[PDB]
């Protein structure tokens, strides 16, 4: 929904917000680490030590327990009043940037369990945003984000 | 008799701890004052020495193991030390004051499936662990863990040392050595996961820097 | 519950209407140096879903340094955006075009762009629009339009061909009469003019039949001779302050969103 | 000082903006028959160099024979003045020209005359825009045109081609549509919707790409066969009230001062 | 009934910007609080923002000569940038902060002999300085240096650029660019000094730090 | 918290310097006849920890025989060792 709204803009602003759900069994136990690191759409960020990811706002969720969804306010944080929609546009050009940053999801604690229960804990990442602002109306179906 | 303004040779400026003297000098020229931002650009807090440098950081991690034996140290850490390091923002506060005294606030946490069972312990203890009785870390602001129970611990403690404040470049002896031992055997039956890793979060509290410094070591 | 219904745990609002504006402005911290409670939920649950959220410690944003709120759908959609387009190739012919939501029909033969995307947001439409139309190219051409509600005669669609009308009939329904050199556009109102309560653009064949249409507009040129220029005509539609939205839908997917494209 | 510096001697407003009116009038004499102390000063000290310049005995210049200040930016840039000019050679093409304050771009790829020297007189700007375009020559022609705000996808500039943008989002930008037999001249406003706080023209390279660049302007004809006249567009800009300027730098250089020379 | 206490399962503890929220919680530790030394170890000001970020740092140095012809250029500076370095303390707060807004305080000083004569002009120019008139360079932020007169020039101006910051790690465009010029031909008699160093003195000004991060380039 | 850190949970004081006298005088029962709830709790939680040990009913131990307290530190140190 987040999307197909904002794709509609060419400006925006304001929190965005993660929602991350656990589908884990009341026998699973571990921590992960949510990192918001501050910037622009394209930053090499695979050379962070877990360590290194502290340094920057960030969360960890125990995801053993009664509660299932951590959210993840991302304040807005940037250069500029506004980013702006260049999915449109053929190329990418240095300041011309759709995000404010990337975030990334680190293991906090391994995964433990016994043996009777799957090896592994799928997790569900919601989108919406809070104080939103968006203006200078557009039109462009956005495409997927490849990761 | 009319006086005809003419400008003040001898004057004195400079801001925080850097001054000059000048003798022949003049008046500052400035121009438009400071702006707020009607529609702020950032959100967060402005930078300041509690959002950089009193905040939480990743220090050390480990495993715990089910062939880990009791009593044994599955961490020991000159928490101070570790924090002095450009792996974490803090550091940019330390790297220029030659020495500080604060408090620090630490937080240990694991993972352990309920399907494992056993303990460890956690304590705060200043300059080095001597040689006291390990069955009475009790005794040092500590944390305790227990599967069954809990899976993490706060320990939050003031500034405690021999000397008014700590010196980075160059230590004489490490304020805070936090251990970690196996409180209680770390068992577990045959399938279960035969280790649950560990963390430690560490932040200063009430951090006073002192004396700027050009050095690194 | 009036239904006879009970319940021993709560019932709130699942998924509110228009909760908050669309610009930044203060409708102090907006969450700090408290404890971030909104940081954990068990999103299963509706009411605690709507537990607002907070991670950290933030100040109010301010004030946008623009008037109006462009998020408020009738400002939006109150920008005509495009509908079609066609031209005529002999003279003495007609065209009829429908107003369908319907996300079935493709264009051309269908809702395009921006507004076959704003009308799958909602289920129910209803309300009269604020069309206007761009005539191109030719010149001294008499021509005329009506407009023609759901389930009455009128000529078969999407297709050019000599009208099968009364003139009576055609002017009957209120119809217009312009001519290019005087103008070359058209701004004209839609009536809410059905038997129906509202129409929706998300349907099942059926239905999608007879529901998914406010209703259609006719345009019939005259004194053409094709030793002229060609002459095309361009569709746009605008929602109006009495247009009404109704229940809110999964936006269309990306793959379903097609645009005409051409110039 | 707020920021824990200190000083012995003084801090005063070094070239102060908006300093004295424009227009001959009283805001006696204005100096004289007492001594002229503002005919010395050391104009290296800031305080000092304020002193108010005096030199010889002089009377109150009176009132100015004119209503209006002609030095008051709002009303001398007021007059819309010209940017730059264009020719269509080929039926269904399209131009697209930007709004760039750049020094660097030269004309006529660049702003001329007036609006380049102007626009160098200042650091930033932002705000709203009045554009009004005048044509020349063809008749009968339909034409379109756009606004394209910084940092979105648009044909490209300075170029005259076949649009490669679907019709749909063109008209979703906002746009206008009009004819040549009907008019001849348009006159609309370009809004400040730009992801940054202002715009500059005295930049280096990389900022001198995005950050000098208030939008972009696409106009597009159709049915002009050309075995017609020729069809001509010129665009000229005019400040709006809305409009704002902060930090005045030193004017260009002669040198660097350009015109489109044509007629 | 009496009800018998039981830990409180979840909870969520964090400080500036690192949250936690733990499921298997239990309470935090603590023992005494924070003391007050009634004799100082050290008298100045605690480290801050201010302290650390908002005072002088010696920025470059160069030479003015009698071979300099009128307008030389004796300086062009990307006066942020320079700061932007570890040789400076303020670099351990932009460092660790993405983004930041802030005026600036610049103070330029030479030590030229009686015997001397001649003068420079220093202007902080936003951006670059164009194709702007040299002629004309008084009309920004300025200062102007005069043999018989001055050897000093103070200049303070608050944050003027496109964007709500600057961005270090990678910037767009230099903010100030700070441009020292011959203003008039330093000339002297037969035996004299041919030349005078001059100095830069930079410092930041309601330093608004922005986002912390993890970077370095 | 003054260094920009918040919690949910509480912090108290865990292992309080002097918390009883050394010698037996009062400071009825100590405990009894009622429900001993201090006979169960989480170590762990430093909160629930410090609730008074309580298992059985006893009665007020009553005054010692001896003027000093023989366990404060200056008092006991007091003997030059
Ligand atoms: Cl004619
Ligand atoms: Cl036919
Ligand atoms: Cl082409």
């Amino acid at each position: 929904a987040l999307a197909s709204i904002c794709q509609m803009f060419c400006f925006w602003r304001g929190d965005l917000v993660f929602d991350f759900q656990v589908f884990p069994t009341k026998y699973h136990s571990g921590r992960l680490l949510f990192c918001f690191v501050p910037g622009n759409e394209l930053i090499d960020v695979t050379g962070i030590t877990l360590k290194q990811a502290t340094t920057a706002p960030c969360a960890v969720m125990d995801i053993a327990g009664v509660q299932s969804t951590l959210r993840f306010r991302v304040p807005w944080i940037s250069d500029t009043p506004y980013r702006v929609n260049r999915y449109t546009k053929e190329a990418h050009q240095k300041g011309e940037y759709t995000a404010i940053g990337k975030l990334i999801v680190y293991c906090y604690n391994r995964l433990t369990s016994p043996s009777n229960v799957a090896h592994h804990v799928r997790v569900n990442v919601y989108l919406s945003a809070i104080n939103l602002e968006c203006f200078a109306p557009l039109y462009h179906a956005m495409d997927v984000t490849t990761q | 008799e009319q006086m005809i303004q003419s400008v003040d040779r001898t004057a004195v400026t400079g801001a925080s701890y850097f001054t000059s003297v000048d003798q022949s000098s003049v008046h500052t020229a400035e121009v438009g004052s400071h702006q707020i931002e009607p529609l702020k650009t950032s959100v967060d807090k402005p930078g300041s020495k509690k959002t950089q440098g009193e905040k939480f950081f990743l220090i050390h991690s480990a495993r715990w193991l089910t062939t880990h034996a009791l009593f044994h140290e599955v961490a020991k850490l000159d928490v101070v030390k570790l924090l002095y390091n450009e792996q974490f923002a803090v550091q940019g506060l330390l790297r220029y004051h030659t020495y500080a005294r604060f408090g620090i606030e630490i937080q240990v946490q694991i993972n352990p499936t309920p399907f494992q069972q056993g303990g460890l312990i956690c304590a705060m203890v200043p300059g080095d662990q001597s040689y006291g009785s390990i069955a009475s870390l009790t005794v040092y602001p500590h944390g305790l863990l227990n599967c069954n129970i809990n899976n993490v611990v706060r320990i939050k403690v003031p500034f405690i040392y021999t000397r008014g404040a700590y010196h980075f470049k160059d230590p004489q002896y490490p304020v805070w050595e936090l251990t970690i031992r196996v409180w209680s055997e770390l068992n577990i039956g045959t399938g279960t996961s035969a280790y649950t890793s560990l963390n430690v979060l560490a932040r200063f509290t009430d951090l006073e820097l002192h004396g700027l410094t050009p050095l690194s070591t | 519950d009036d239904s006879g219904g009970f319940s021993t745990t709560v019932s709130t609002e699942q998924n509110v209407p228009d909760p908050q504006v669309g610009i930044t402005t203060m409708r102090m911290d907006v969450s700090g140096v408290q404890a971030p409670v909104g940081a954990i939920t068990t999103i299963e649950d509706p009411v605690l879903a709507k537990k607002v959220p907070e991670t950290f410690p933030e100040l109010k944003p301010g004030e946008s340094r623009h008037t109006s709120d462009h998020m408020s759908i009738y400002k939006f959609m109150g920008r005509s955006h495009f509908l079609c387009t066609f031209t005529f190739n002999s003279n003495n012919k007609e065209y009829t075009f429908p107003i369908t939501l319907s996300s079935t029909s493709n264009p051309p033969h269908g809702l395009p762009s921006t507004l076959r995307w704003f009308f799958n947001l909602f289920q129910l439409y209803r309300g009269p629009l604020d069309l206007t139309i761009i005539i191109t190219g030719a010149t001294d051409v008499d021509g005329m339009a009506w407009f023609t509600p759901v389930g009455l005669a009128v000529d078969t669609p999407w297709v050019e061909k000599e009208s099968a009308l009364q003139i009576d009939y055609k002017t009957a329904l209120g119809a217009v009469r312009f001519n290019t050199r005087r103008t070359g556009n058209i701004q004209i109102r839609l009536p809410w003019y059905s038997y129906l309560y509202a129409v929706s653009g998300a349907l099942d064949g059926l239905g999608d039949k007879t529901d998914s249409t406010f209703g259609l507009v006719s345009i019939q040129i005259a004194n053409y001779n094709h030793s002229d220029e060609y002459l095309s005509f361009s569709c746009y539609l605008s929602v109006t302050e009495q247009s009404e939205f109704y229940f809110p839908r999964a936006p269309l997917n990306s793959n379903a969103m097609l645009s005409t494209e051409s110039m």
